[PDB]
């Protein structure tokens, strides 16, 4: 009984404050093909119309708030598939594969266009490694992230 | 208030978008 809480509808909103460069707010393949096309790809216009029917629930061809807490939320059943959070770890490390480097993750940091940098990756890395043997492992990435 | 939270969970949209395709033979 506190689903009341605000911090839910902050995380997720800052999501989207950090993923709608622009201002609607919602995932389009507009916005998905910028974004997408910043890390390194550019697939072609009729795929990324498929990309949206399987997951536009409505069919408003972009999804809002309701949309995505809704492909969040109804999981169907479960096929144990950890292929997802594998490829968003490859990705942080462009280089070798099993730890993250202050050097590293900063490109792929500076990427999008916030406010961070060296020092503070540094808090970010040096809090995250509880150990402290000097880089990030899977380990403490999956005891700090893990399912509650 | 400072975790790579928003920063994983971003990504994720991406990246599952991109899974969404297929992935699966016959
Ligand atoms: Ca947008
Ligand atoms: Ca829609
Ligand atoms: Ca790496
Ligand atoms: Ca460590």
């Amino acid at each position: 009984a506190d689903q009341l809480t605000e911090e839910q509808i902050a995380e997720f909103k800052e999501a989207f404050s950090l993923f709608d460069k622009d201002g609607d707010g919602t995932i389009t393949t507009k916005e998905l093909g910028t974004v997408m096309r910043s890390l390194g790809q550019n697939p072609t216009e009729a795929e990324l119309q498929d990309m949206i029917n399987e997951v536009d629930a409505d069919g408003n061809g972009t999804i809002d708030f309701p949309e995505f807490l809704t492909m969040m939320a109804r999981k169907m059943k479960d096929t144990d598939s950890e292929e997802e959070i594998r490829e968003a770890f490859r990705v942080f490390d462009k280089d070798g594969n099993g730890f993250i480097s202050a050097a590293e993750l900063r490109h792929v940091m500076t990427n999008l266009g916030e406010k961070l940098t060296d020092e503070e990756v540094d808090e970010m890395i040096r809090e995250a490694d509880i150990d402290g043997d000097g880089q990030v492992n899977y380990e403490e990435f999956v005891t700090m992230m893990t399912s509650k | 208030k400072r975790r790579w939270k928003k920063n994983f969970i971003a990504v994720s949209a991406a990246n599952r978008f991109k899974k969404i395709s297929s992935s699966g033979a016959l």
